[PDB]
RNA sequence: AGGGGAUCGAAGAUGAUCAGAUACCGUCGUAGUCUUAACCAUAAACUAUGCCGACUAGGGAUCGGGUGGUGUUUUUCUUAUGACCCACUCGGCACCUUACGAGAAAUCAAAGUCUUUGGGUUCUGGGGGGAGUAUGGUCGCAAGGCUGAAACUUAAAGGAAUU
């Protein structure tokens, strides 16, 4: 897997993860 | 080099570039010893009598060994104005 | 027997040089290992290793053996040979040859006061040689030679008897870490001490004084 | 020091002038040379010829002190040259390399050309420059024909001079050998102007 | 190369060099006699002016400014001092 | 900026007789460059050296025979305490037999041998072999 | 040149650079952090007695291939699960 | 590790050169890493040029010449044969052959 | 497809150095020699080395050829060597006295400490 | 959030190519591309070379300036500029050849003046993964940025060169 590729999808994860969060807020 | 009961030891002393006083190795495979003959009346060039100039090889590697030599040599007057001191 | 190529070599079987220490003084090329069997009798042959050396070709792979051999007495005088060959014997045979050529001299010292027969080096020598820096450092009497077991031996073969090192990088490549040992041993020579300040003859070189001994006619 | 004989006599001069030795340093000019004396308005530099005189003598004065004549090797591989070394040859001891150098001469004791001199003479740095390297690998001194743009490394005693030359080359050649002589006791007088000539140095191309 | 007498070179070596990297630091410009051709009076002008010199008595400008030395006005005539 | 000028000179030195060089250009010129100066000389690392006077710093011109194979300075002027000098001695000189470490006392400027003699110690300077 | 400050009143800063830079070095951040305490099973300690769970039999990484016979232990101390080889050929079947 | 002390560009002194589109492809390319073939070709081909003059009003005509500067990506150059892969010692070279 | 070895060149090249006087021209009389002379095993082979022999004799006969030594050669090179123009190049009696000198040149010539009949230009770029 | 919206064009449509092809190729095409007020703070933001200072080796170029040339041309007669030409000189973007120095080497006039180790300083790294992740701060409207672990895991990951 390319880096950046994998940036993205690490960006990607903490979106959701953020999103999650905020759900429980 | 010298022992305490004056005696030397030390195997061999080395010889020393007359150009710059910097000690010339075994295995210096460059150095060099410039043998000019001593001259006489009718030119002559007389037997067996020269003048002897050791060059490291550094300052031949360099290139400065024949302005070197030519200061050696107008000193002990081999050339007559060929080296200037001030340039 | 042995008939000499080489002026030099055709001039100490005449029996006009009569120590090694004159070539040393002129610089004098030593190209016929001969002349060195001549006025070193007493070489004692370390082979240090063998190792094998691969090129890879289109049907298996080519394997030579390196070897690598130390050469001297106890005064003073070291060669290293590396060399490989296919044959071991062979290759071990070629690079004491090699060691022979090479031979060198040493400013074998004193540590502190001269009492009697220098036991160390003169100076603080280093050898730098691949990544391998290899420091040696004047030793106290009865200290013994300091040194990974390679440069160890090496030492001993130099005569060298008391001896600190300091050696730095990847020492583990041996070959490399033998040379640069080497190179040291070499440099104590070289190195301008106050005790050889004082400007000396220029003798002729025996190359010059026995001309005409010199050439087959 | 040399006694009054050893002055650059006019006819020498004359000489020197009429090859040509005096003019071809060209415009680009090496650092290690103050042989210079001017810079003519055009660009090209003019050697010092007294200079290059003294240069030849000290020269000879070395060839003299080399004991076996045979010793002493002149090389060039620049065909203005070769006929001039030959000649040189013929008349000192001297051994001559003419054309073609090979590599390994000097070093490697199985070469059937395997010469050791212990003195070398070049045309030239410039395209002998192989001959100069193996000269450093065996301590042996090396007297060139420099003009002031060829490099002057390894290169003990330097003789400032022309290498456009065509004649200027040969006739420092037949000098050498001619100061040489003298040098020796083969020529008994210095003032007597030598029995050959110059021109039998230079170079002749294929014309008969 | 190798071996130089530092401490007095050749004059033209030196005049070669740039000011400041002499042996010792030494301005390269001068100062001149500058005759006016109308009235006899000498006025003491530095070779690189920057101001449009005139001379003392009348309005003439002697002078004018350049990037280093000054250009003269032409009828002027001067003399190195 | 020249943070240093003794140890500017010091390298100038080197540089001079690692190429071979029989004279030296020194460029800013002190009393403690002189000083250092002098000891070498005194030892015979030197030889004759003139102080032109530029009205401002100065300019040396120093001429070596090329025995000298090594000065340089310690820069951070540590403060030697008289039993300390030994160490110094054991890592900064190529031997036991040779050379100097110059070190600045209240005493004046001197190699360390000069010290010892003398009983005093301050602060280094630099070393020659 | 040279990266670090020379001056003879460095000091301080010389101090304070070192101990940043120690934390890169693992066993200092170990001894440090007091990760033998914190974390690892035994209680950065030499040994440990525990209480015999099972015994398993592992396969071994590549290269080799060898079922090893080991035991899952959990510690008296604090109660953490580990697994334990068991040495010598016969040996697995002394435990229970 | 550098294949090119040039690092295959020609800028050092600038910062941003602007980029020139590719003319065969468009692959947008820094007008210095652009390989830059100035083609002279004249406007009639070298065969059918005879034929064009017994044609032409106006015997002794000039007949001119086109003229275009032509920008290839590197990668553009090297498969249409304008530029080739070169050995280690000869890369140096950078006088044009002819 | 006939282009010879190294085993014929080289050993006619040696016959040639060795014997060119009685080593002559024509192709029968050279593989005689060859036989007499050289010790060659196959008659093929001795037949092949005169033939070289014979091509070198006649490429000879037309001037001199590398690696080819023989003792004739040389002798006649020597001879050829010594001639030299009674005139002489160096002479100056082409340019009619005073050698043409720039001023330069001429400077030189004063500052050396000579008298010598001199002819002084100017040159410009 | 306004204005602009010709071209080109993440998304989309959409025609082929393919076993698949919401990929390359083809045709359209919102956002964007331009701008005005804000924000954002990152790029292979690269010379992957921190900044200031000294010194060591030649060589031509070239740009900026300045000097000396009865040097060439310009011509409106001397001209006076200007443009050239030559020589020197500071400052710059580079380059070429040698390294006698460096370096693991590729290579480097610095990546030199380092086991012959110290001119002054700021920052950064300490096997590979886990991970630029978790967490806590803090800054952002948001995307994100700066800061930044450990458990556990592993005998290699890597660099330059070789056949
Ligand atoms: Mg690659
Ligand atoms: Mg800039
Ligand atoms: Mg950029
Ligand atoms: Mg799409
Ligand atoms: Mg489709
Ligand atoms: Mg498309
Ligand atoms: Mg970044
Ligand atoms: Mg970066
Ligand atoms: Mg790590
Ligand atoms: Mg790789
Ligand atoms: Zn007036
Ligand atoms: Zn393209």
């Amino acid at each position: 897997m390319r880096a950046k590729w994998r940036k993205k999808r690490t960006r990607r994860l903490k979106r959701k993860r953020r999103k999650v969060r905020a759900r429980s807020k | 080099m010298e022992n305490d009961k004056g005696q030397l030891v030390e195997l061999y002393v080395p010889r020393k570039c007359s150009a710059t006083n910097r000690i010339i190795k075994a295995k210096d495979h460059s150095s060099v010893q410039i043998n000019i003959a001593q001259v006489d009346e009718e030119g002559r060039a007389i037997p067996g009598e020269y003048v002897t100039y050791a060059l490291s090889g550094y300052i031949r590697a360099r290139g400065e060994a024949d302005d070197s030599l030519n200061r050696l040599a107008q000193q002990d007057g081999l050339l007559k104005n060929v080296w200037s001191y001030s340039r | 027997g042995w008939v000499p190529v080489t002026k030099l070599g055709r001039l100490v079987k005449a029996g006009k040089i009569s120590s090694i220490e004159e070539i040393f003084l002129h610089s004098l090329p030593v190209k016929e290992f001969q002349i060195i069997d001549q006025l070193l009798p007493n070489l004692k042959d370390e082979v240090m290793n063998i190792k094998p050396v691969q090129k890879q070709t289109r049907a298996g792979q080519r394997t030579r053996f390196k070897a690598v051999v130390v050469v001297g007495d106890s005064n003073g005088h070291v060669g290293l040979g590396i060399k490989t060959a296919k044959e071991v014997a062979g290759a071990i045979r070629a690079g004491i040859i090699i060691a022979k050529l090479s031979v060198i001299p040493i400013r074998r010292g004193y540590w502190g006061t001269n009492l009697g027969q220098p036991h160390s080096l003169a100076t603080k020598t280093s050898g730098k040689c691949g990544s391998v820096s290899v420091r040696l450092i004047p030793a106290p009497r009865g200290s013994g030679i300091v040194a990974s077991p390679a440069v160890k031996k090496l030492m001993q073969l130099a005569g060298v008897e008391d001896v600190y090192t300091s050696s730095t990088g990847s020492t583990r490549t041996l070959e490399n870490t033998l040379k640069a040992a080497f190179v040291a041993i070499g440099n104590t020579y070289g190195f301008l001490t106050p005790n050889l300040w004082e400007v000396q003859a220029l003798t002729p070189s025996p190359m010059d004084v026995y001309a005409d001994y010199a050439t087959a006619s | 020091s040399l006694p009054s004989t050893f002055d650059l006599t006019s006819e020498d001069a004359q000489l020197l002038l009429a090859a040509r030795v005096h003019l071809g340093a060209k415009n680009v000019q090496v650092h290690q040379e103050p042989y210079v004396y001017k810079a003519r308005p055009d660009g090209v530099n003019v050697i010092n010829v007294g200079k290059t005189w003294e240069k030849i003598v000290l020269a000879a004065r070395i060839i003299a002190a080399i004991p076996n004549p045979e010793d002493v090797v002149a090389i060039s591989s620049r065909t203005y040259g070769q006929r001039a070394v030959l000649k040189y040859a013929a008349h000192t001891g001297a051994t001559p390399i003419a054309g073609r150098f090979t590599p390994g001469s000097f070093t490697n004791y199985i070469t059937r050309s395997f010469k050791e001199p212990r003195l070398v003479i070049v045309t030239d740095p410039r395209s002998d420059a192989q001959a100069i390297k193996e000269s450093s690998y065996v301590n042996i001194p090396v007297i060139a024909l420099t003009d002031l743009d060829s490099p002057s490394e390894y290169v003990d005693v330097a003789i400032p001079c022309n290498n456009r030359g065509k004649h200027s080359i040969g006739l420092i050649w037949y000098l050498l050998a001619r100061e040489v002589l003298r040098l020796r006791g083969a020529l008994p007088d210095r003032t007597q102007p030598w029995a050959i000539m110059p021109d039998l140095y230079f170079y002749r191309n294929p014309e008969e | 190369v190798l071996v130089q007498d530092l401490l007095h070179p050749t004059a033209a070596s030196e005049a070669r060099k740039h000011k400041l990297k002499t042996l010792v630091q030494s301005p390269r410009s001068h100062f001149l006699d500058v005759k006016c051709p109308g009235c006899l009076n000498i006025t003491t002008v530095f070779s690189h002016a920057q101001t449009a010199v005139t001379c003392e008595s009348c309005s003439t400008v002697l002078c004018t400014p350049t990037g280093g030395k000054a250009k003269l006005s032409e009828g002027t005539s001067f003399r190195r001092k | 900026t020249r943070t240093s000028v003794l140890a500017d000179a010091l390298n100038a030195i080197n540089n001079a007789e690692k190429t071979g060089k029989r004279q030296v250009l020194i460029r800013p010129s002190s009393k403690v460059i002189i000083k250092f100066l002098q000891v070498m000389q005194k030892h015979g690392y030197i030889g004759e050296f003139e102080y032109i006077d530029d009205h401002r710093s100065g300019k040396i011109v120093v001429q070596l025979n090329g025995r000298l194979n090594k000065c340089g300075v310690i820069s951070p002027r540590f403060n030697v305490k008289i039993a300390d000098v030994e160490k110094w001695t054991a890592n900064l000189l190529p031997a036991r037999q040779f050379g100097y470490v110059i070190l600045t006392t209240s005493a004046g400027i001197m190699d360390h041998e000069e010290a010892h003699r003398k009983h005093v110690s301050g602060k280094i300077l630099g070393f020659v072999y | 040149g040279k990266g670090k400050p020379r001056g003879l009143n460095s000091a301080r800063k010389l101090r304070v650079h070192r101990r940043n830079n120690r934390w890169a070095e693992t066993t200092y951040k170990k001894r440090l952090l007091g990760t033998a305490f914190k974390s690892s099973p035994f209680g950065g300690s030499s040994h440990a007695k525990g209480i015999v769970l099972e015994k398993i039999g592992i396969e071994s990484k590549q290269p080799n291939s060898a079922i090893r016979k080991c035991v899952r232990v959990q510690l008296i101390k604090n109660g953490k699960k580990v697994t334990a080889f068991v040495p010598n050929d016969g040996c697995l079947n002394f435990v229970d | 590790p550098k294949k090119r002390a040039s690092n295959g560009r020609n800028k050092k002194g600038r910062g941003h050169v602007k980029p020139v589109r590719c003319v065969n492809c468009s692959r947008s390319v820094p007008k210095d890493k652009a390989i830059k073939r100035m083609a002279i070709r004249n406007i009639v081909e070298a065969a059918a040029i005879r034929d064009l003059s017994e044609a032409s009003v106006y015997a002794e005509y000039a007949l001119p010449k086109t003229y275009n500067k032509l920008h290839y990506c590197i990668s553009c150059a090297i498969h249409a044969r304008i530029v080739r892969v070169r050995s280690r010692t000869d890369r140096r070279i950078r006088a044009p052959p002819q | 497809g006939r282009v010879r070895t190294k085993t014929v060149k080289r050993a006619s090249k040696a016959l040639i150095e060795k014997y060119y006087p009685k080593l002559t021209m024509d192709f029968q009389t050279n593989k005689r020699l060859c036989d007499e002379i050289a010790t060659i095993q196959s008659k093929r082979l001795r037949n092949k080395i005169a033939g070289y022999t014979t091509h070198l004799m006649k490429r000879i006969q037309k001037g001199p050829v590398r690696g080819i030594s023989f003792k004739l050669q040389e002798e006649e090179r020597e001879r050829k060597d010594q001639y030299v123009p009674d005139v002489s190049a160096l002479d100056l009696s082409h340019s009619n006295d005073v050698l043409n000198v720039d001023t330069q040149t001429a400077e030189l010539v004063n500052s050396l400490g000579l008298k010598l009949p001199l002819s002084v230009s100017s040159v410009s770029a």
